[PDB]
RNA sequence: GUUUGACCUCAAAUCAGGUAGGAGUACCCGCUGAACUUAAGCAUAUCAAUAAGCGGAGGAAAAGAAACCAACCGGGAUUGCCUUAGUAACGGCGAGUGAAGCGGCAAAAGCUCAAAUUUGAAAUCUGGUACCUUCGGUGCCCGAGUUGUAAUUUGGAGAGGG
RNA sequence: GUUCUUUGUAAAGUGCCUUCGAAGAGUCGAGUUGUUUGGGAAUGCAGCUCUAAGUGGGUGGUUCCAUCUAAAGCUAA
RNA sequence: AUGGUGAA
């Protein structure tokens, strides 16, 4: 419907529309919190294609980070500390400042029950995935661990502890080689 | 205050409705009073009740006298009255809505009958209903110490009854009753001294449940009381016993 | 006396006191129960009838 | 069909009868609601009973008529620093009885009574 | 300072003209919840012991709406100002010119929830309409685009 | 103790349903017993007044929107609150209750002589009436008379309800000049509580010592009088009150209201036939005329002042 | 209507239901990061994508169904072992540093969103409450939700009908 | 194995014929300052500036050809 | 050197 419009037109962003938009914004969010909860995703578009349902459950937090470690990380750090039974999906920029840079974090409460039951994201409640963010499994965290496929990431792609202890450590066996 | 156009053509379609209306009911009882039937609807007086599955008697109107009690309504939506129903409401003074009146039905009062219909409701009333109509509501105009008469306070006494009237036989409040109920030749003249019966309205407020039921009510109205607009219209009677239920 | 009373006027109702829930463990009052972790996608269910793990043997 | 589904549903569910139909739920609420404070419940405070009067009344001994210095002496005097709520009148028939003029307040005041005191 | 596809709202339908479309569209009320609960437990008691054509209802999903312009099927379509992101709606006046769909922006997003069961709406549309109602909405149509598209011809412009 | 400014805003209640509650109990300031407070706000009827109250926001939001589908639904789902759970806390012996129905006929009796206005309700009104009939209808019945008193303010009566001399004056039949002194608020909440009250007993007068609650009524009698000799009773002495008027044929005349003394009659036992009626072995007329003009020999012709001499 | 009513936002409470902290820490995942020591003094190479410190998990973790490797009569998620190999390659070619594809094997399992309308009917879910066969089911009420919750689809295509 | 119930013009699958048929942007990329490596085609990452396309785009092989589809997520051994 | 404990 929509989200192909939405999508073009998110593409334009120094565009005279979407441009006014940042002046207005970038000035309420100063005015508002370091960290605080909008109740509707500004940009509803990017939340989906992130993995975000207008359902009871999920949450968007705004937040505000300093320019000049990675600032995408840094901002799901913070919410994880202030939004703690939650836990961190996915983030996405937003607006920007001269001094600031902000970003609306989307979280999923695994302890509500409507998460708990529906099979598409019933994954999160699972405690394997407490702190995302705080082990770099969120998209900017893999994203700067340098996971991908290829043979650029020859050195980092399992592990980059796991690649050294397995190269600088001699393994023998019983009937030696 | 500032008035829309859309109130004043409304205003003007309706009432030109009701000035086509009494005009043809006004040629038609003469033509039945004079009696020159080579064209016309038809041909005797007609009465019909509505009560409860929503029944709908209609009946004959013989020379039998009755006794009616009519209630002021408030209808329709954007009716000035015309010249001919400003009169015959004044002449039974239900110039305010919620008031009511006995009348007598004769052969020469459902002619007029059928001129005020859409801006009242008519009936027959119970001898209960005619008292504890009156013993509960009443007016009497009369002189108050000295100067001061039109304080139409209240059927406080019988001897007020013995003051006014009196010499007709009147002597208390319940023997109007009977000059109301039982055709008597002093019914005018008691009836000139009970001037109306100030009933309550039924909604009476705004609010929470009040503008609901305004709503709820407003629409058993639409139901209970049909707007014939015929030559030949029946007068439409409804039960007077439940209305006073709601009305007292 | 004073808890199966207790118990008696929390008759299968939700939500009744901390006090006389099952202890198990911190992780286990956590967790998905058997009812949540079993709670599959309705397209799921629908592939488990058109096409459910066969039962076969391989030679003659 | 998604109507047509759901309808088949709630057909399902009468078939086994979770569900009441809203006709029978009139019925359910016509036995119901009119038997409403139609059952037995029995099977400190002295709360001040009002005096009881006898022989002050419509037809009295007429030296209970009140002087008639003291008509306008009531009269002028103010309320509850006041002896009688009324003065008594003399009445030979039962017809002349008038209009009782305030027994409205009456018990407006005696409900003040039953709850401020 | 507003660049023109912005404040194309707040130029908005007049007092008498959202009236009269409210005088429309509030007949063509989708039904509700409990409304239409109760109809299948009608339709539950009457089928199981012993036809009906299609009802019109406005339309109000902004992806339907979308959808139904450039369709082409809708007729009229209501659009609120006051949209929390503004960039939601902005590529839909000039969806609807493009398409020749006739629009009008209304005023009030609250407004537009009332007449559809709903808390708010954003966008608001009538596809199709009963056959008494047929010339009303065409007049309408022919109102709307007198007084909202010929007024402000040059919406499009200045800032 | 507490102050009166202190127990609303501890209730969190209206100030006025402090006031509606506060009659419910009976509780007075001796200042505002402070326990008894805190005995109140643990009480079901402090859950409807909340909810009567949400119930109006969640009202006026759907007619403001415009929803009057939804507006209706609204009342056919919603309850009333009862005030059974107020009366045995507060009448625990049935014969403490016969004492203090004493000034529930005093208010109840006064309203069925009542208008109908804005600030009044007709249904309670035509209850009223219709619980005064209903009253009448088994003091008339099972003759339980002991004193009466025609006075200046209304009609007193008196009466054994298992011993216990009731009071219950009622009014002339006039109209009643309202004054705008009054509250209705208090008072019909007063009715209020003395209407469910008088249920009750009416259903223990009958269903333990007389007949069924309540009977049905006859209407076509209802259409003439729309008293005492309509509303007629099925199942299923020792004074000579009781023993007055036995097969003692009356004729009653216009003069008289019949509706304040057909009562002591058929409460006595003699049969009472009016003017009234339409619109022999009767024996007396009562009248009230300085001409009377029918005098026959059968009839025994007195002034009703004397039926009240009997009584006292 | 100088009332009133919709929403949105900000509040509130010793309300109802929850949840996060701390300990442990061998393994794992992130973040931060020396020096003694090696080539001749020390800026890289070198100790070392170490130790300490910080944050976060689990019975494993991480990784993972290709924006992959290849140059062949092509392979086909990831992880580990053997080998490729001390090879390519880099390194004041020196202290030396040090892979990867293929091949053999261990174990093998794939799928879910976002994407164009259910529009002839939000088909969905939370919560309260009443019962029932209680890791839940059902009726009723409430709220969320059209700024989109369900069903149908994920390129291996797929959908509309016949 | 033993039963009790299975329903609704319900839920799919397969082959043929017909009509359509959308796949992620302050991201890819570009310059530069640091970090990472033994990485020679700054590999990987971060910071800062600017910032795309749809018979597209990413990666490799001697003028074409091969190979996948990023910028979302889950998953045992 | 890292991290900590004490301190006229």
């Amino acid at each position: 419907g929509a989200y192909k419009y939405l999508e073009e037109l998110q593409r334009k962003k120094q565009s005279d529309v979407l441009r006014f938009l940042q002046r207005v914004r970038v000035w309420e969010y100063r005015q508002k919190n370091v960290i605080h909860r909008a109740a509707r995703p500004t940009r509803p578009d990017k939340a989906r294609r992130l993995g975000y349902k207008a359902k009871q459950g999920f949450v968007i937090y705004r937040v505000r980070v300093r320019r000049g470690r990675s600032l995408r990380a840094t901002a799901e750090e913070r919410v994880g500390r202030r939004a703690a039974n939650l836990r961190v999906l996915n983030s996405y920029w937003v607006n920007q400042d001269s001094t600031y840079k902000y970003f609306e974090v989307i979280l999923v409460d695994p302890q509500h029950k409507a998460i708990r039951r529906d099979a598409r994201y019933n994954w999160i409640c699972d405690p394997v995935h407490k702190h995302r963010e705080a082990r770099g499994l969120t998209a900017t965290g893999k994203k700067s661990r340098g996971i991908n496929k290829g043979h650029k990431f020859n050195n980092t792609k399992a592990g980059r502890r796991k690649t050294w202890k397995r190269q600088n450590t001699l393994s023998l066996w019983r009937y030696r080689k | 205050k500032f008035v829309r156009a859309e109130s004043i053509v409304a205003k003007t379609l309706a009432t030109s409705r009701e000035k086509e209306r009494i005009k043809r009911v006004s040629i038609l009882e003469d033509k039945k009073a004079k009696n020159e039937t080579q064209h016309i609807a038809s041909g005797k007086d007609f009465i019909l009740k509505i009560t409860e599955g929503l029944i709908r008697e209609k009946t004959t109107y013989d020379g039998k006298p009755a006794l009616l009690f009519i209630v002021r309504v408030r209808g329709p939506l954007a009716v000035n009255i015309p010249n001919k129903a400003f009169k015959i409401l004044s002449l039974l003074r239900l110039v305010e809505t919620n008031t009511g009146v006995f009348v007598k039905l004769t052969k020469n009062v459902y002619p007029l009958l059928k001129v005020i219909a859409p801006y009242v409701v008519i009936g027959k009333p119970s001898l209960s209903s005619i008292r504890s109509l009156i013993q509960k509501r009443g007016r009497i105009i009369y002189k108050g110490e000295n100067e001061a008469e039109p304080h139409e306070i209240v059927l406080n006494d019988n001897n007020i009854v013995e003051e006014q009237l009196g010499d007709h036989g009147i002597i208390c409040v319940e023997d109007i009753i009977h000059e109301i109920a039982t055709m008597g030749e002093s019914f005018s003249v008691c009836n000139f001294f009970l001037q109306p019966f100030k009933l309550n309205r039924e909604v009476s407020g705004f609010g929470s449940l009040n503008r609901l039921r305004k709503i709820k009510q407003r629409e058993a109205e639409s139901r209970t009381r049909q707007f014939s607009n015929a030559a030949t219209a029946p007068v439409i009677e409804v039960d007077i016993d439940s209305l006073l239920a709601k009305l007292n | 006396q004073q808890r199966e009373a207790v118990r008696q006027l929390y008759k299968g109702k939700k939500y009744q006191p901390k006090d006389l829930r099952a202890k198990k463990t911190r992780a286990l009052r956590r967790a998905l129960t058997k009812f949540e972790a079993s709670q599959v996608t309705e397209k799921q269910r629908k592939k488990q009838i058109a096409f459910p793990q066969r039962k076969y043997a391989i030679k003659a | 069909k998604n109507e047509a589904k759901r309808v088949m549903k709630i057909v399902r569910a009468i078939r086994e009868g979770r569900i009441i139909p809203p006709k029978k739920l009139k019925e359910m609420k016509e036995k119901e609601k009119i038997e409403n404070y139609q059952y037995d419940l029995w099977g400190l405070r002295a709360p001040k009973l009002p005096p009881p009067t006898n022989e002050e009344s419509y037809n009295p001994p007429e030296e209970y008529l009140l002087s008639p210095e003291e008509k306008e002496a009531w009269e002028n005097t103010e309320y509850s620093e006041r002896e009688r709520n009324f003065i008594p009148q003399k009445y030979s028939a039962l017809r002349k009885v008038p209009g009782y003029g305030e027994s409205i307040r009456e018990r407006f005041e005696r409900s003040l009574d039953l709850y401020l005191a | 300072k507003v660049p023109p596809t912005i404040a194309q709202f707040q130029y908005t339908l007049d007092r008498n003209t959202a009236a009269e479309t409210f005088k429309l569209f509030n007949k063509y009320r989708p039904e509700t919840a409990a409304e239409k609960k109760e109809r299948l437990t009608k339709e539950a008691a009457a089928v199981a012991e012993g036809a009906s054509p299609k009802p019109y209802a406005v339309k109000y999903g902004l992806n339907h709406v979308v959808a139904l312009i450039e369709n082409k099927k809708a007729k009229l379509v209501l659009i609120a100002n006051d949209v929390d992101p503004i960039e939601l709606v902005v590529f839909l006046p000039a969806l609807c010119k493009k398409m020749g769909v006739p629009y009008a922006i209304v005023k009030g997003k609250a407004r537009l929830g009332t007449l559809v069961n709903q808390k708010t709406s954003a966008v608001a549309a009538l596809t199709e309409v009963r056959a008494e109602d047929e010339a009303a909405l065409a007049k309408l149509v022919s109102t709307i685009d007198a007084n909202f598209a010929d007024k402000y011809d040059e919406v499009k412009k200045h800032w | 103790f507490i102050t009166r400014s202190q127990a609303v805003r501890k209730l969190q209640v209206s100030l006025a349903d402090f006031r509606r509650l506060c009659i419910f109990k009976g509780i007075y300031p001796r200042f505002y017993y402070a326990k008894d407070i805190q005995y109140l706000m643990h009480e079901p009827v402090l859950a409807k007044f909340r909810e009567h109250k949400t119930f109006a926001r969640k009202l006026t939001r759907a007619l403001g929107r415009g929803e009057v589908s939804s507006a209706k639904r609204l009342e056919e789902n919603r309850d009333s609150y009862t005030l059974d759970h107020i009366i045995k806390e507060r009448y625990p012996s049935f014969p403490d209750a016969i004492r203090d129905i004493d000034d529930a006929l005093n208010m109840l009796f006064l309203f069925s002589n009542l208008p109908s206005t804005n600030q009044v309700s007709s249904k309670i009104i035509n209850d009223a009436q219709k619980i005064c009939n209903q009253w009448l209808a088994y003091v008339a019945k099972e003759r339980l008379v002991r004193k009466v008193f025609v006075s200046i303010k209304g009609v007193y009566y008196q009466a054994n309800i298992k011993g216990e001399e009731v009071r219950w004056l009622v009014p002339f039949k006039f109209p009643e000049n309202i004054p705008s002194d009054v509250d209705f608020r208090i008072m019909l909440t007063f009715l209020e509580f003395y209407s469910t009250l008088l249920h009750f007993v009416l259903y223990k007068l009958y269903t333990d010592s007389g007949l069924i609650y309540p009977p049905k009524l006859d209407l076509k009698k209802d259409k003439i009088i729309s008293g005492l000799s309509s509303y007629i009773l099925e199942s299923r002495y020792d004074s000579p009150v009781a023993s007055l008027f036995s097969a003692f044929v009356f004729y009653v005349s216009r003069e008289v209201p019949i509706d304040i003394l057909e009562f002591l009659i058929l409460s006595c036992g003699g049969n009472v036939i009016s003017e009234a009626a339409m619109d022999s072995k009767v024996t007396h007329q009562i009248v009230d005329r300085p001409v009377l003009k029918n005098k026959v020999a059968g009839r025994t012709y007195i002034q009703p002042q004397w039926i009240f001499d009997c009584i006292n």
